């Protein structure tokens, strides 16, 4: 037993400081297990709210301002905004201005310091968050496609039918390339959308918003990646076919919006204004003007 | 600073010239015999 | 990194591997064979300890010893048992591994997609599927390792059962001194210490077979092979090697120190006349003429490299100052780099603070003007970008710095209103080039797509030219 | 000492815990039994009886050996299922600007490499590591009880194995 415990100090020694130098990932994971909630409960109770209470696109914005963490400064300001029930409002504005900050200020990732946006009497504060991201709906500029096949892309709740996929697919405007794929609705989608284009990857990710069937459609700049024939026909195609309910749309080029009904100008995180944009484009004096003549 | 550079044989290149020399010789059979004559 | 860097980047779109394995492949299996170069010689000195202990055992205590070594030498059916069963668990293991791996990466990227969208727990869901096909095959790893450690700690104190009970009994009566019987019980102990190691070995051995079985599976993949700096004529380029060809026959023809639109709709050629003069496609037939040199590139989705911003605008470049300058002026990133906690060294990208999305573009342009490269190839440098930014980068920056200069450039932009400025466009559809040539050239021949970008821009009353 | 060791003993269970260090106990005593009563039988030279009681505590050192190695496999393999499924449901219920402010890949590293390391490398360290360390100090256990000088002599080895181990450890950090 002197050869044995001279056979086996060694092991003794270098398994304690294996012990301790793979006991170095259980501290890692254990510094990433007590990390913060997002407190997706709600305390507005579910048999309160109704089942279609996203109904009418009735949005009221009520001295609403965010940051995105609170040590930051405010980047929306004093906002007041009325959005009226089956109406297409849109926003144009300056980078860095608020735009896409206003799209995430919907559905409560930006955190509000003061006010509250109210659709149909409920407060977006006061409800599960779950609900509110899952009956409401935004489409993004950058392309977030995933792997796997184009239906589970589509819808990955496994739900939805085929002819509906076929229909989104058709208000994609992309329904000749992948009815020319010998796949086709069940081919394959790669690993960050490298199997088809940026615009492709974007048009994809927008009749992954159409198929959602809801009431509030919210947009950022979603026609920046694509071509303006394909935009022109697509604000067409989804202001006839989602002409009741209430589309919300950041314009990369602001000549799509001149179609819509009411246009918030943002600078510096301010509603600059609020009215038609027949009446914005009439002053002269507006930024509105100045943008729509800047960019023509 | 006060752990050095490399031996010259131990820098990266003139092992990635041991190896493919090994190569040079001549599929995982292939990578098994010229790793075995790279280092044996 | 060799096999990386003239790799065909076909191979990364169409299935096959994806960068996590690319990088996974690095990080795990040479890592497992470095493992294996670590525990190589234990396997080649296993079998002369083994038999120069049984003919030891043969000097000490005589022939009852070959009766205790036969449970020695049955310990090698045992451990071509555990082998083969280790060995179909750890492939189980790796492939459930492998998509667990590529699914956690996928799902992570899309966060922000995927908790507005709600579906968090969906896609958590097939992670947990994907884990628990992953616990089935390491539940089978844990009982057939739990076998194989309870047989080679479990044969030892049997040979000392049948040694000790086969001597006192009267097969022979020779040597029942201690001498025999301590000195054999550390020739046991000694002939043990292999055996609690062995099961490490071999299941090192078979995390290196497979991984010998990667690393020559990526090791086989398919690799890149008059003022006319590009004259492509004829030529007909795939994406799919095997597949029908992207780009049909396609006779452009790029002015020296001059700048070129390209003009079409989404997915019809437009950033893959870029990948072709490049050579990334692979080549059915035809011909490319280069003027091959140094290209400038910025690609359709920036790429960042985890380095400060200046680092970043640089790119292994000289640092001239006065230039760069020039070129922070130009993309006007002055008045973001004040928003940075540093000024330029602030350190980006991955491993780094995140960036806007129109600033990511905006570097990755501000990369391309900084190279002296004379060729510019640029995709699209005003899709994340307003108007405003988009005019200040038209006003300076191209027609200003590089027309000054004689560089050649060439332009992929969806937005048609800097159409006027050319000195070429290429029009395209469905991977043919339609036509070829200046403003005048499409007024006079293609009038239905000239009054097709007249009627996109609203300039009806407006002379295009 | 880390809480993270506490955090792997608390995430196995008191059932487990109390199986793998009760049966390593017995299983390092039995073979020191089988030792000693080797000592006793071949010191004798009531015939086989001595020979009879061998088998049959050979027979526990068996059994014994078997139910170590089913609990550092079953130990393994629950902490590989629970420390995953609780990150994975604490990482998926996080906010927003924790993924905008932490590097991706240093959670994604986390999630391959560590739990790789929490799966595959630490209960052959665990086994390994607790064969060792009571194999050894039952060895110095016996050959205390051979002779009492060991002790007077085995203070100083102990205090130069404490002394080059500190020497160590922070160059080894
Ligand atoms: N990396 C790739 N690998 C394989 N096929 C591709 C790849 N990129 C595009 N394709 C296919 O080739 C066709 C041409 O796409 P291309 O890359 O030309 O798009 P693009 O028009 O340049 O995109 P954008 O409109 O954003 O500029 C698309 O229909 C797409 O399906
Ligand atoms: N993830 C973030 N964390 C902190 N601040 C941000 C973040 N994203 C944007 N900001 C800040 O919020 C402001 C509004 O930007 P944003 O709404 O994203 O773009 P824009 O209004 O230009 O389309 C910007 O000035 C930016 O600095
Ligand atoms: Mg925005
Ligand atoms: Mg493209």
């Amino acid at each position: 037993y002197a050869l044995m415990v001279s056979n086996y100090l060694n092991w003794m020694v270098r398994n304690l400081a294996d012990m301790e130098l793979q006991l170095g990932a259980v501290k890692r994971i254990h510094g990433l297990l007590k990390t913060e909630a997002e407190s997706y409960e709600g305390l507005l109770a579910p048999s309160l709210i109704p089942k279609n209470w996203p109904d009418q696109g009735k949005i009221q914005i009520q001295n609403l301002s965010v940051r995105y963490d609170s040590s930051l400064k405010p980047v929306l300001k004093h906002v007041n905004a009325l959005i009226a029930p089956g109406q297409k409002i849109g926003i144009c504005g300056r980078t860095g201005s608020g735009k896409s900050s206003f799209s995430l200020a919907f559905f409560r990732m930006v955190d509000t310091f003061e006010g509250h946006i109210i659709i149909d009497g409920i407060d977006i504060a006061k409800l599960p968050l779950h609900t509110l991201r899952s009956r409401l709906s935004i489409i993004l500029q950058d392309p977030v496609l995933f792997s796997g096949t184009i239906r589970f892309n589509l819808d990955p709740e496994r739900k939805c039918s085929d002819s509906t996929l076929w229909e989104a697919l058709e208000i994609a405007q992309l329904k000749l390339v992948v009815k020319a794929l010998p796949g086709g609705l069940d081919a394959i989608i790669t690993e960050g959308g490298e199997n088809f284009s940026q615009g492709q990857r974007q048009l994809f990710c927008l009749a992954r918003a159409f198929v959602r069937k809801t009431s509030i459609f919210i947009m950022d700049e979603a026609t920046a990646s694509i071509d303006m024939a394909t935009e022109n026909i697509l604000q067409k195609v989804v202001m006839t076919a989602f002409a009741d309910r209430t589309v919300v749309t950041i314009a990369h080029r602001v000549h799509t919006i001149l179609s819509a009904d009411l246009v918030i100008v943002l600078k510096r995180g301010a509603i600059l204004e609020f009215d038609k944009p027949e009446k914005l484009l009439s002053r002269k004096d507006s930024v509105f003007a100045s943008f729509v003549r800047a960019d023509k | 600073r006060a752990i050095g550079k490399l031996p010259i044989a131990m820098r990266a290149l003139t092992n990635y010239q041991r190896l493919c020399e090994a190569f040079d010789a001549q599929g995982a059979r292939a990578i098994w015999q010229a790793l075995s004559h790279a280092f044996g | 990194y060799n096999k990386i860097m003239h790799l065909s980047t076909s191979n990364l779109s169409m299935g096959e591997m994806t960068a996590g394995q690319i990088c996974n492949l690095v990080a795990i299996d040479t890592n497992q064979l470095m493992w294996f170069f670590f525990l190589c010689p234990n396997l080649w000195a296993m079998p002369v300890q083994i038999i120069v202990g049984v003919i030891l055992l043969y000097y000490i205590l005589g022939v009852s010893a070959l009766i205790g070594a036969a449970v020695i030498i049955l310990l090698a059916p045992v451990q071509y048992f555990v082998a083969t069963k280790l060995s179909q668990a750890q492939r189980s293991t790796l492939e459930y591994s492998n998509e667990r791996l590529k699914q956690t990466n996928e799902m992570l990227r899309g966060i922000k997609l995927l908790k507005l969208y709600a579906w968090e727990n969906i896609f958590r869901t097939r992670v947990e599927t994907t884990r628990r096909k992953e616990m089935t095959s390491l539940r089978a790893f844990a009982i057939y390792t739990s076998i194989s450690i309870f047989m080679n700690t479990a044969i030892p104190i049997a040979a000392v059962l049948i040694t000790f009970v086969g001597h006192v009994s009267f097969f022979k009566e020779a040597d029942f001194s201690p001498s025999v019987a301590f000195a054999s019980l550390s020739l046991f102990h000694i002939l043990v210490t292999p055996l609690f190691l062995l099961s490490s070995v071999v299941r090192s051995t078979v995390k290196a077979l497979v991984s010998v079985q990667k690393l020559s599976e990526f090791l086989s993949s398919a690799e890149i092979r008059d003022n006319c700096c590009v004259q492509i004529m004829g030529g007909y380029f795939t994406w799919t090697p095997d597949g029908i060809p992207t780009l049909s026959n396609i006779t452009i023809r790029i002015p020296r120190g001059q700048l070129t639109m390209i003009v079409g709709q989404v997915g019809c050629g437009k950033s893959s006349l870029l990948l072709a003069a490049l050579g990334e496609m692979q080549k059915v037939s035809g011909a490319v003429f280069w003027s091959r040199g140094p290209v400038a590139y910025a690609s359709q989705k920036p790429w960042l490299l985890n380095a400060t911003v200046e680092e970043n605008i640089i790119f292994e470049s000289p640092f001239n100052k006065q230039r760069y300058k020039m070129v922070i002026e130009a993309c006007s990133l002055q008045p973001d780099i004040d928003i940075l906690p540093h000024g330029d060294q602030t350190q980006i990208g991955e491993r780094g603070i995140n960036l806007s999305g129109g600033q990511r573009q905006r570097i990755s342009v501000a990369r391309a003007l900084y190279q002296h490269a004379n060729v510019v190839f640029l995709d699209d440098p005003f899709s994340a970008l307003d108007i405003h930014l988009s005019d200040h980068l038209m006003q300076a920056g191209i027609l200003e710095l590089l027309r000054d200069d004689k560089r050649t450039v060439v332009l992929v932009t969806h937005k048609l209103q800097y159409l006027p400025h050319a000195d070429w466009i290429i029009a395209m559809k469905d991977g043919t080039i339609q036509r070829e040539g200046t403003l005048k050239d499409f007024q006079r021949s293609e009038c239905q797509l000239f009054e097709h970008w007249k009627t996109l821009m609203n300039r009806q009353d407006q002379e295009l030219e | 000492p880390w809480r993270a060791c506490a955090k792997y003993l608390s995430s196995a269970g008191i059932l487990l815990l109390s199986l793998l260090v009760f049966s390593q106990l017995l299983k390092h005593m039995v073979l020191v039994a089988i030792d000693y009563w080797l000592a006793k039988w071949t010191d004798s030279a009531d015939q086989t009886v001595y020979a009879m009681v061998f088998t049959v505590l050979c027979s526990l050192g068996i059994v014994l050996c078997l139910v170590t190695s089913v609990t550092v496999e079953w130990t393994g393999l629950k902490v590989a299922k629970r420390l995953h499924r609780s990150l994975l449901n604490r990482i998926i219920l996080a906010p927003m600007r924790f993924f905008e402010t932490t590097p991706l890949g240093s959670i994604l590293n986390r999630f391959s490499s560590d739990c790789n390391t929490i799966d595959q490398h630490i209960p052959s360290t665990l086994e390994c590591l607790s064969r060792s360390t009571l194999l050894c100090v039952s060895a110095l256990a016996v050959i205390s009880y051979v002779t009492p000088v060991f002790l007077v002599a085995l203070l100083p080895l102990a205090i130069v194995c404490y002394f080059i181990q500190k020497y160590f450890r922070v160059a080894s950090r």
